[PDB]
């Protein structure tokens, strides 16, 4: 079910994103 | 009779260890406030005990 | 050599060759007074005196 | 429920208290004069003295012979241990025939041993220390005892324990808060965890999670090993022990797998002789079963009476169906049962007599009321009719296929023409030979 | 302490005097005096041992007292003497060839024991300083006595410790290797129960002196030598029978070595005997290896049962009598045991009756004595814990002649088994 | 010790021939003069292959004189006795157990100097470095007669590790083979304590390092073995213990190659000397055709030493054939290649000394009378159970507290013990009842 496909493989190589700046104390 | 009196009085780093913590349980249900169920894990981003 | 076998009984003693030093043989004669485990004593013919 | 097996329907040997056989007790029809001679040595083992005997089941093929041997096993109870070996196991490759028949001889010894340990268990709560006098020049106070709460589902209490039991908490660096373990006869302490009461949300730390310690914080309870002597052997023959690098060649299949007298004498038989008169092991003498028993060789049955005659071994029972046959390992030596003469006037023999219709008519009926079939009257007689002429065997594995007939035409019991047509289906050993003799 | 009564338990000894007469029915055996005789005869010159390799040749009928004779002789010869038994059968190995079977036989009833004197200290300990910065302390020794002190040195202190020994403990102290052994617990070894203790067995306090020089012995056999010198491996006397020593410097260097033992007066020899029950089962190869294996200095003695007679030798079709060649034969002082009469039938069921602990009465001996005569010793003798059970299931007292009728009649010997064997019987 | 202890040599007189009572031995003069050749051909050290054949009756001597070879030619020489049935090995090849027999019936005697540091250690220091193991060792040896600090490698460094010392010491070093011992503490820190778990031995004696020679003797099946399943160390290969570990199986290449050369390399410089010695094969007869064939290019090798074999049967079917028969149980291939030597029958006269004389050797006091009724219980039975009966005679007159032995004492002895043929005619007699 995981297999990766050739698509999504295509896809991937792409511009990435940068991770989050957590940092709630709150509810 | 047969006794035994191990001591290590000359020093504090002894008699520090019987109080060493003697604390008690204080992790309790961290309720999330979306469906108030067993809480099960912090998201790491949102610092917020979620369960579901 | 009877170091040697002397030492095998379980028992303490002291050399005193000629080519131990005068310092060494004053040291030993010293050590002779009420000695722990020590019975025999040994001794030479020439260097004995 | 498990498997019906050809022996599943015997249950003992059905015989009075005065010694005498009844009818069909305990499953078992007729064969009287048998099943009071084997009643007999099952008084015998049940006299756990008297040991070193053997007993010859002798009689034709498949007479009662294995049925009534392991219906002994049944009357003595699963509690004495009981050792089958066909005469065809003797024959290794990686070890010799005489040490097999050595570890089968004192495999089925048993030996049950019990003791009794105090044991406690309970999330601790605390440690605290009992300070008193300086035993000696005043360099400080010392401690006497160390006093740890023990906490469980029903109660928690306080107990005192020595300063080495401190220093072994010590160097074994437990906190307040975790499940301990702890005896008095040995003193060990164990660690279990954490308890499940203080279970986390999300922390991964797998540790055998102990839970709730459930029970009295202080509990005794006698334990009961069975233990055989083979097992002492194999254990310390090839133990299993730590990093040892001697014990580090368990990667090997191990070949060479003799035991040595030196052993089998000076290590293995003080240590349950002392357990023996101590009151810590009682010796659970058993019973040795060989059918088949005229597959063993010449030098087999040298070996065999020779070791029945040792003060230690247990009592045999051989099986045996040939009759006047040549002694296997030899050239051409005739002896009755394949049995060498030797051997056979050392061995107690027991003829296995041979069934009328009536009798093999009632152990079909037992059968069939064992493997649940519902076989009727009309039936019952003509296997009855149809085993007097071919074998009881023959005649008694006529009942699966017949009633797997039946349920296919719509049944619910054997009738006539099910086991007509089945006879006719399937042939017995004389049938089918006749047909060989008739063919090239 | 419960070890049952095998078929040869009821011996315990060769019924003989001080200038070896064997007696009627002293110490177990019964009648068979010339062999009887023999046996006291070879079993002296075993206890002398200054000869080496000797063979004798027990023939006779089966069911004449060989293998009890054998026994005898065991039990006559008692411990601190190797007596190794062994069936011909048992050589028969599959790891390893019938010589080196038959040389391990020899070698394991051949003991050397090393006499030494090393000093120890025995006494009740009564208290056990130690303080740690090395750690030093200090032992304070009490027997019945005297008292004494002690200062613990480092190595000291660690063996104490692991052996985990306490106050009011009696031990001993092997000064030379400072291996520690405690014996058990005095009865000040009591520590004031006042938590988890288990534990109050007590015994007296050592006496005598305080550091006495005693004496050890240490016996193992030749074969055990051999086996625990041929491979890192020293554990093969236990672990298992894998074995095939080269006949190389190993087994020689034991034999050299044992004889400047022997010379030097560090251990010098006791010989042992080899009952070789069932010889008739080994190979030619094996006769042919044994012709010259009895001819050794270090050859213990061995006495070889035989029932056979004129019979071809195993491993070939050679007719010889006791199926052994005449070229080992020659080797052996051959001693015949004859049957027994009617009155030493009879005493040996009594005696093992008696000795298996079931009272028979008047005319149950002289029927089973009948019944001996006419079919074979051991079937009469298998015949009586048959018929004790029959008594003490009908709640009797002493065995009658009715319960050892009904048991002849309910078991079958070979003679009559064979005249029943009337039909096919599977052939 | 009996059966062997009144041999001790052929009793040959300086021109080779045979003394009538002498050495132990008696009578057969023409063999014992026969086996002077033999061995003179031995301590000739000049020929190989050789082969000789003791044939005869049993107990006819001829392993006496095969024993009586051996104590001629002293220990010096290898002397290897072997019994036919060693052959049927269940690990290695039934011709390399025969090969391996034949390697180490040849000796060689070398002279060898090895070093070897001793002394009450002072102090050992391991000098460390970034590979990050431990570089070096440099350990301070005291003697009474001086002291030095010397460098070891880390595998001694190991060593002393594992033997578990301490500074202040004494252990003995090898540099050869590289094993460190502890031989204890210095028995000067023996007044430290009043009790210690530890060996004391006082200061090591004469130089710390010191060579030594030694004229060791060892035989090529010795460097045979040494190099098939080797040891050495400095390794693992302890794992020889678990690798195989039955006999090697020996190689031919190996066999014949490297270790020829090496001994030939240490014979030709003066460090070794070869030392052929005797191959001694009792009872011969139980050997299978494929050994009597390897035995033809055994004996036809340059190498061989001289081989005596013993036979016993006058004319029997060959081993492994079942269907062929010959004279000796042995192929006529093989009985070519062999100098068979006879072993003469004893006669009544010569059968008395032989009883004396082993009576003389077993410590028994023989009164003439009991000796002379040996003569007639010889002549009517075999020279083996004759002399077999002395010690039971010396026994029973120990007993009976007579210091001789009488007529009656052998009398009971020989009615107390059969022999093979009255005991073969008991059995004929009682024929169907010995089962
Ligand atoms: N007295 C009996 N009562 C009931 N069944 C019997 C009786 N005797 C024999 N049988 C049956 O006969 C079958 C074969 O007997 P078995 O023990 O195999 O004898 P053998 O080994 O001689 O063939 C067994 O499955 C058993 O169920
Ligand atoms: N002289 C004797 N005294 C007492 N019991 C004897 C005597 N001879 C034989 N027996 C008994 O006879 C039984 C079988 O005889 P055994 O000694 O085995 O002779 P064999 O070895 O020839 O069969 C043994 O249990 C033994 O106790
Ligand atoms: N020439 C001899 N002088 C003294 N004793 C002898 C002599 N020859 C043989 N014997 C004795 O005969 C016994 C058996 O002889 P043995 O050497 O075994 O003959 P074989 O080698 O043919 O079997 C030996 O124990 C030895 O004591």
């Amino acid at each position: 079910r995981h297999r990766l496909s050739r698509r999504v493989l295509l896809e991937v190589a792409t511009a990435p994103d940068p991770p989050p700046r957590p940092k709630p104390v709150k509810m | 009779c047969s006794r035994t009196f191990i001591t290590f009085s000359d020093d504090a780093t002894f008699e520090e260890w019987f109080p060493q913590g003697r604390p008690p349980k204080v992790p309790v249900r961290e309720v999330c406030p979306v469906t108030h169920r067993p809480a099960l894990y912090r998201d790491p981003v949102t610092d917020i005990p979620y369960a579901t | 050599v009877l170091e040697q076998f002397l030492t095998y009984h379980g028992h303490l003693y002291l050399r005193l060759d000629g080519s131990t030093r005068v310092e060494q043989r004053q040291a030993l004669m010293e050590r002779f007074n009420a000695d722990k485990r020590i019975f025999c004593f040994i001794l030479s013919t020439r260097s004995g005196g | 429920t498990q498997r019906i097996a050809s022996h599943s329907h015997v249950k003992g040997l059905g015989l009075d208290e005065s010694g005498l056989a009844k009818q069909a007790a305990s499953g078992l029809v007729g064969q009287e004069n048998a099943r009071e001679a084997c009643g007999v040595i099952v008084e015998l083992i049940k006299s756990k003295k008297m040991a070193g005997r053997a007993v010859l089941l002798a009689g034709p093929p498949g007479t009662g012979k294995t049925a009534l041997a392991l219906a002994i096993a049944q009357e003595l109870g699963s509690k004495v241990p009981f050792c089958p070996m066909v005469g065809s196991e003797v024959y290794s490759t990686e070890i010799k025939k005489t040490e097999v028949l050595m570890e089968n001889f004192r495999r089925a010894i048993g030996l049950r041993i019990k003791e009794t340990k105090e044991v406690y268990e309970g999330e601790v709560t605390e440690l605290t220390p009992c300070e008193t006098e300086n035993p000696m020049g005043g360099y400080g106070k010392t401690i006497s005892h160390v006093i740890i709460g023990l906490k469980t589902a029903k109660g928690t209490k306080q107990l005192k324990l020595d300063p080495s039991i401190f220093e072994s908490l010590q160097k074994e660096r437990v906190e307040a808060g975790d499940v301990i373990y702890i005896e008095a006869n040995s003193g060990a302490v164990k660690r279990q965890g954490r308890c499940d009461t203080y279970a986390t949300e999300f922390d991964l730390e797998a540790e055998e999670y102990v839970p709730l310690p459930k029970g009295d914080v202080h509990k005794k309870k006698e334990i009961i090993q069975d233990v055989t002597l083979h097992d002492l052997d194999v254990a310390n023959a090839r133990p299993q022990g730590g990093q040892d690098i001697l014990s580090m060649m368990g990667q090997l299949m191990k070949p060479k797998k003799t035991e040595i007298t030196d052993k089998l004498r000076g290590e293995i038989n003080k240590v349950v002789n002392k357990y023996i008169d101590q009151g810590i092991a009682e010796l659970v003498p058993g019973v040795l079963f060989v059918d088949e028993v005229h597959m063993l060789d010449i030098e087999c049955f040298t070996y065999l009476h020779r070791a029945l005659e040792s003060s230690i071994a247990p009592i045999v029972i051989f099986a045996s169906n040939r009759g006047n046959c040549v002694i296997r390992g030899t050239e051409d030596i005739t002896s009755p049962h394949g049995i060498p003469l030797d051997l056979l006037d050392r061995v107690m023999i027991i003829r296995t007599m041979l069934y009328t219709p009536q009798e093999m008519k009632q152990i079909i009926k037992i059968r069939a009321q064992t493997e649940g079939i519902n076989i009727s009257e009309e039936a019952l007689n003509h296997l009855g009719e149809i085993g007097t002429k071919t074998t009881l065997r023959y005649s008694v594995q006529l009942l699966t296929p017949a009633n797997l007939l039946a349920k296919i035409n719509g049944k619910d019991s054997i009738e006539k023409e099910h086991v007509e047509e089945i006879s006719e289906l399937f042939y017995d050993a004389k049938s089918s030979a006749k047909i060989l003799a008739d063919q090239q | 302490r419960i070890e049952r009564i095998g078929a040869h338990s009821h011996i315990r000894g060769l019924g003989l005097d001080d200038a070896l007469e064997p007696r009627q029915a002293s110490q177990g055996m019964v009648g068979q005096l010339a062999a009887r005789r023999a046996a006291g005869v070879v079993l002296e010159m075993i206890r002398e041992g200054k000869i080496a390799g000797r063979a004798v040749l027990i023939a006779g009928q089966p069911g004449t007292g060989k293998t009890a004779i054998a026994m005898g002789m065991a039990q006559a010869l008692g411990p601190d003497t190797p007596f190794t038994a062994i069936a011909g059968s048992e050589i028969f190995s599959l790891e390893m060839s019938k010589t080196e079977a038959l040389t391990q036989a020899f070698r394991r009833s051949i003991g050397v024991r090393i006499k030494e004197e090393t000093e120890i200290i025995e006494g009740e300990v009564v208290e056990i300083q130690i303080d740690r910065p090395s750690k030093v302390g200090k032992l304070t020794l009490k027997t019945t006595e005297m008292e004494t002190i002690y200062d613990l040195g480092t190595k000291m202190i660690e063996s104490l410790t692991k052996d985990k020994v306490q106050a009011g403990d009696v031990i001993t102290i092997d000064k030379a290797t400072g291996k520690i052994s405690k014996l058990g617990r005095s009865f000040t070894r009591a520590r004031d129960y006042d938590a988890m203790g288990s534990q109050t067995k007590f015994v007296q306090c050592p006496d005598g002196e305080l550091q006495k020089r005693k004496e050890v012995v240490h016996t193992v056999s030749l074969h055990e030598i051999d086996v625990i010198n041929s491979r890192t491996q020293g554990f093969l006397a236990l672990f298992s029978g894998d074995t095939g020593e080269i006949k190389s410097e190993v087994r020689e260097q034991i034999n050299a070595k044992v004889a400047e033992w022997r010379e030097e007066g560090k251990a010098e020899i006791i010989p042992g005997v080899l009952f070789i029950d069932e010889v008739h089962m080994l190979d030619i190869e094996s006769f042919s290896f044994l012709n010259r294996a009895l001819e050794s200095d270090m050859a213990p003695v061995l006495i070889m049962a035989t029932n056979r007679g004129i019979t071809r030798i195993r491993g070939t079709s050679y007719q010889s009598p006791h199926g052994i060649p005449i070229d080992l034969l020659d080797r052996l002082l051959i001693v015949s045991t004859t049957p027994y009469s009617e009155k030493d039938t009879k005493q040996i069921l009594r005696i093992r009756c008696e000795e298996e602990d079931v009272e028979m009465s008047e005319d149950a001996y002289t029927v089973l004595t009948r019944i001996g005569l006419e079919t074979s010793l051991r079937y009469a003798i298998q015949l009586i814990t048959a018929a004790s059970l029959v008594c003490r299931k009908r709640k009797g007292t002493e065995v009658q002649v009715d319960d050892i009728k009904r048991v002849y009649s309910l078991f079958l010997d070979e003679s009559r088994s064979t005249q029943y064997m009337k039909e096919y019987q599977d052939a």
